[PDB]
């Protein structure tokens, strides 16, 4: 979603700090308001000290910034931050891999259901449909960038997504719960249906048809379950009470204090806690980080790209079953046919590439 | 169609420095790498270096580290090559291609002439001395390139022969022979007509026979 | 880097004819070669890549062969199209590499050069210096030695050569040599000789002419 | 790609030191520059301290310095970087799996697919050719080392990988998308029609080959994914932070001070920090690592060999089930043949290897 991928392709000497200049998806984004009120706070207080506060009154706020001090502790924030952010980063990428593709089922309607005729193409269509309908709809149940464009189910059918039959259809089966599952019970219905009107040969074809269908109910299942089952509520608390109670004490413990009072470790007067803002954006970004995530099918710009992918399925999946139905180009000998070992061409970047067969560790390179 | 359009030729004084395009057409610019190659007569093909459109990525040749310098325009396909601290020896031809595991596409070529010399114009020399006679023109330091040399204003063409200019003190030289029968000459009246564009000059010299 | 060797550096053959053109590796580039064709002033176009395989327009009377650090071009049954400038190129790393080059020219029946010798002209002589021109048109082959003789001693410093292209009519060659001179120098000898060495003679054809 | 699993074969003595003197895919190679710039900057500062400063202000850069290495803290430093570089590592070993080996259809293709005729022939090597397809038309997609190799289409059918005949084919069909999944549809429709032509005898059969076919566009997608969702930004901006932050401090805080002046763990002048310097390799090296393998299909030392990977598996692809379908050797009786509980000889040197059976951790040994 913001793709940086082929930036960090090598180790360079900025593939890193590189990226401390992007503004999408950045630390900066996200962090913004929050840093704007922590340096308002901070410098406010500041200057309630340095210039209004009385020298009686400046000598108490001394002791209770040398209170304050005392507890910012990163050590115990670190631990709590890393293993929620582990737990964070690992549903996220779970919920990625949970978002089914047609390809699998694509490939097998493509050349399992029989028939060159139109009923064949729109038996072939219609099963398509089913599966990306299957899709389309836990998707718009879960992802707040899918539901707004597909508010309610009339903007479903109008999309193309749905026919008006269908609704019908969907509309006459009653149930309280979300109707995501029904689309998936007509597609092996209809696979059935095909396999009955001969156009599907053997019954292991049909099974197989019928596996990578359950496999894409699992993964709307999965989908499901992960929105539904929030990391506890308690857990999310935990973290945030323990990093703001860091920000707390810095916010009067980081103070500059009187450098004539010769306090041990407020030797100088900077003005500017340079080191403490670099903190905060080191642990508040880090929370950010789980912020952003905790919910990847959001509206944030590292947050999945899931309308586009339902854009890119409908084309591929239509397509695969339809103009490439037992759709071959023309069988050619190969470049290599009386080659037994080929040496494939390299460019004049790639030639140090070519590089002689890894036989094993074992071996003598010789 | 593939077509690379590589600039004009150009002229310039040694210490000095050019820069010349290759503007590419018929395909997509960024998926295939641009080559450039320098050709000197009698020398083999040398290659420059290579850049990649996509990235700008240059990939020079050990012997033209400080000589060359490669970069492109991905907006308008056309890439570029600045030549450096010029002297007599970077003159010469130079190509563009493509290449696809091979150069499959070249440019016309733009050819690089350097020295330190102004206009001339050029001095036309009668050459005059058993069945057919020889006769010639002797066209001394001229600059520069090229001139055109005929007999008679165009007439007289079958039997001559124009020799390749030739290097001397930074002017060239060349000649240029024809050869009439006895019988129709000094008869028939020859005269050879020398053309410099460069500096607009028209000469024409009539062989009349040794006093 | 990579060295290219090729040779013949040049080849004299006649219509119907059947060359072979080769190109040696410094090292192993597999089957990473490509045949060019150039005609002079004109831009070079690929004949043969990966060592065998043909190009587009490129007519079956043209085959690549070879791998590893020997291949070789080879054109059955020549055509008047065919002749000109031929050269190879690895493709295996940076820097690719070129061969020296192959200039196939027509073969024909030998042909003594006819030598002409001119002395500076009068408008010359006026201006403060002296030319000795000396042609020595249609021959055959290429090879030829001018050697100049100011009185008898060989003469060397100040020669200036000039060759041209093989005739496109009568497939024959051409070269003048020019020897310049001081108008002062030019009239302290009598003399001047321009000698031709040529295959088609074991004697060199000689002419001359005196300051007078 | 930087093999050293002989070197680390056995722990000996120098098992792992040896390893500090290898510069290909090195700690040293990649630190190169920063290390430079560091110690520019640190000994740059160090002769403005020592030359230019007065008395004054070098009072004040020593205050400076003070306040600068107490917030040079490797714990919050160390906590992130783990995390962070075990998630790289995480993803680097999953995108390697990732990459398709024809192997598993290579081996049914080649037994399943009838003729010993051209035809049978020509059918086998272009099943093969669609599966290396499909992969080919992937890795150029997420690998820049495979790329720069085959930066155009027509690069991929030059080399041999697509014939013009597939191409037109491939062009021919209209899709904004990635086309990489062309193949792999071509092949599914070709398994069948050679299905029919009866070339293929069971469904059974079929549906096994459509199967490790279904794996392999698997495997295919997930390299996508990889390449398409990057490690969120602001994750990986926080830990340069981090690393960053240390180092700023460092630059200031680990200056040698006046000894004279007897400040409280500066009482010694070295002029040269050795173990700043170490802490730099380490903590800048750990980042490094993240750095390099953060994508693994990019041109680092470190980073997979997938053009080799290419080449291998054409050769050996097209090897298999041409030259390899239906020829086996001449069956002959075993070497045991008539011997129940065989014992293989051992070499020399390996005889300490031959050991008693272990029966279980319950049983004596006896
Ligand atoms: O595969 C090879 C890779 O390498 C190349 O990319 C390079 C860039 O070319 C580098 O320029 C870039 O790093 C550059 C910066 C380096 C200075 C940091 C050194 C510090 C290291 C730690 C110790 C202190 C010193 C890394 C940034 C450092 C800044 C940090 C942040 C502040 C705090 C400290 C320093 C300099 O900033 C560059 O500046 C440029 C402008 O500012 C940016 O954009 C430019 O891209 C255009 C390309 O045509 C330029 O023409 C044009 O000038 C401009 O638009 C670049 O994106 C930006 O990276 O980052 C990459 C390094 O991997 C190449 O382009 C690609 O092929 C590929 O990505
Ligand atoms: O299965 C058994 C294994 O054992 C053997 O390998 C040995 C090497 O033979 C050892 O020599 C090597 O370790 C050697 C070094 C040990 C000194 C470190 C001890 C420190 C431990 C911590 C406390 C302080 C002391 C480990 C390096 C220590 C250096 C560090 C780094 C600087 C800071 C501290 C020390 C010495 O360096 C060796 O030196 C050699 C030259 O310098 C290198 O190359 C040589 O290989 C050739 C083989 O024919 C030699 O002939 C030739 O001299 C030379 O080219 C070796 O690669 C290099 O390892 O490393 C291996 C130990 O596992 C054997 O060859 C293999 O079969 C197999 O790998
Ligand atoms: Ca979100
Ligand atoms: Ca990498
Ligand atoms: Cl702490
Ligand atoms: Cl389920
Ligand atoms: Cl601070
Ligand atoms: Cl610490
Ligand atoms: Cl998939
Ligand atoms: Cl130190
Ligand atoms: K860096
Ligand atoms: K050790």
């Amino acid at each position: 979603t913001v793709t940086y991928t082929n930036r960090v392709a090598d180790a360079r000497l900025g593939t890193f700090s590189q990226l401390l200049l992007q503004w999408k998806g950045s630390i900066y984004k996200l962090l913004y308001s929050e840093f704007l009120i922590f340096i308002s706070l901070y410098f406010a207080i500041s200057l309630v000290y340095r210039l209004i506060l009385s020298e009686s009154q400046r000598l108490m706020f001394e002791k209770l910034a040398l209170y304050c001090n005392s507890y910012a502790e990163l050590i115990p924030v670190s631990f709590v931050l890393g293993f929620y952010v582990s737990l964070v980063v690992s549903r996220w990428w779970a919920q990625y891999e949970s978002i089914p593709w047609p390809d699998r089922i694509m490939n097998l309607v493509s050349c399992n259901v029989d028939g060159e005729d139109e009923y064949g193409r729109l038996l072939r269509r219609t099963l398509m449909r089913y599966s990306n309908l299957c899709s389309v709809l836990i998707l718009r149940s879960v992802s707040t960038a899918v539901y707004k464009r597909f508010p309610s189910m009339e903007h479903v059918v109008r999309a193309g997504l749905m026919t008006p039959e269908e609704h019908k259809k969907f509309e006459s089966l009653n149930s309280p719960h979300n109707k995501f599952w029904i689309p998936c019970v007509w597609f092996s219905n209809l696979a059935v249906k095909a396999r009955n009107e001969g156009r599907i040969r053997d019954s292991v074809l049909l099974q197989g048809i019928l596996n990578e269908l359950n496999t894409l109910r699992s993964q709307c299942g999965r989908l499901y379950g992960y929105d539904w089952i929030s990391i506890p509520l308690v857990y999310t608390q935990v973290v945030t009470v323990a990093v703001y109670s860091f920000f707390l004490a810095c916010l009067i413990g980081r103070q500059f204090l009187d450098p004539e009072k010769a306090y041990p470790g407020h030797e100088l007067d900077l003005f500017v806690p340079v080191f403490t803002f670099l903190q905060f954006f080191f642990y508040a970004g880090w929370l950010k980080v789980a912020e952003q995530l905790i919910n990847p099918f959001g509206e944030d710009d590292d947050d999945f790209e899931t309308n586009w992918l339902i854009d890119r399925n409908l084309q591929v999946s239509l397509m695969a079953v339809d103009e490439m139905h037992q759709d071959l180009p023309i069988l050619e000998k190969d470049l290599y046919w009386n080659e037994p070992d080929p040496q494939p061409p390299y460019t004049a970047a790639t030639a140090e590439y070519k590089r002689p067969s890894f036989l094993g560790s074992t071996f003598d390179i010789s | 169609q593939v077509q690379l359009q590589q600039s004009g030729p150009e002229l310039v004084r040694p210490g000095a420095s050019v820069k010349m395009s290759c503007k590419a057409s018929g395909y997509t610019f960024t998926n295939y790498w641009m080559h450039w190659v320098k050709q000197r007569p009698g020398q083999a093909l040398e290659w420059i270096g290579m850049i990649d459109p996509s990235k700008s990525e240059t990939t020079l040749n050990q012997k033209f580290r400080g000589k060359a310098t490669l970069n492109v325009d991905k907006s308008s396909n056309t890439a570029y090559m600045q030549l450096s601290s010029l002297t007599s020896e970077d003159s010469a031809v130079y190509y563009c291609a493509r290449e696809v595991y091979y150069f499959d596409y070249w440019g016309q070529g733009t050819t690089l002439t350097v020295s330190s010399a102004k206009t001339t114009p050029p001095s036309v020399y009668p050459l005059a001395p058993n069945s057919m006679v020889t006769l010639g023109c002797l066209v001394k330091g001229y600059f520069p390139e090229p001139v055109t040399v005929t007999w008679n204003s165009g007439s007289l063409s079958s039997g001559v022969h124009t020799f390749p200019a030739v290097l001397q003190s930074d002017l060239y030289t060349l000649s240029s022979s024809v050869t009439v029968p006895s019988s129709s000459w000094p008869s028939e009246t020859v005269t050879c007509n020398v053309a410099h564009p460069a500096s607009s000059t028209k000469v024409d010299k009539k062989i009349v026979p040794r006093d | 880097d990579i060295q290219m060797t090729q040779s013949p550096a040049s080849l004299s053959a006649s219509v119907g004819e059947t060359v072979t053109i080769t190109c040696r590796a410094s090292e192993n580039i597999y089957s990473y070669l490509t045949w060019y064709q150039q005609k002079q002033g004109k831009s070079p176009q690929l004949l043969v890549y990966n060592a065998k395989t043909l190009t587009e327009g490129v007519p079956s009377r043209f085959s690549g062969s070879g791998s590893g650090t020997q291949f070789s071009l080879k054109i059955n049954s020549l055509q008047p199209e065919d002749f000109g400038g031929y050269f190879c190129q690895h493709h295996y790393g940076t820097p690719p590499t070129f061969g020296g080059g192959t200039k196939l020219e027509v073969k024909r029946a030998d042909a003594a050069p006819t030598v002409s010798i001119f002395p500076p002209s009068s408008e010359q002589l006026t201006s403060g210096g002296a030319s000795v021109v000396c042609f020595l048109n249609n021959f055959y082959p290429k090879d030829i030695n001018v050697k100049w003789k100011i009185d008898g001693s060989e003469r060397q410093n100040g020669v200036l050569n000039s060759w041209t292209d093989q005739d496109s009519k009568d497939s024959t060659y051409s070269m003048s040599s020019t020897l310049t001179l001081t108008k002062d120098e030019y009239e302290r000898h009598n003399s001047y000789t321009c000698e031709a060495t040529h295959k088609t003679s074991t004697s060199p054809i000689v002419k001359s002419f005196n300051r007078n």
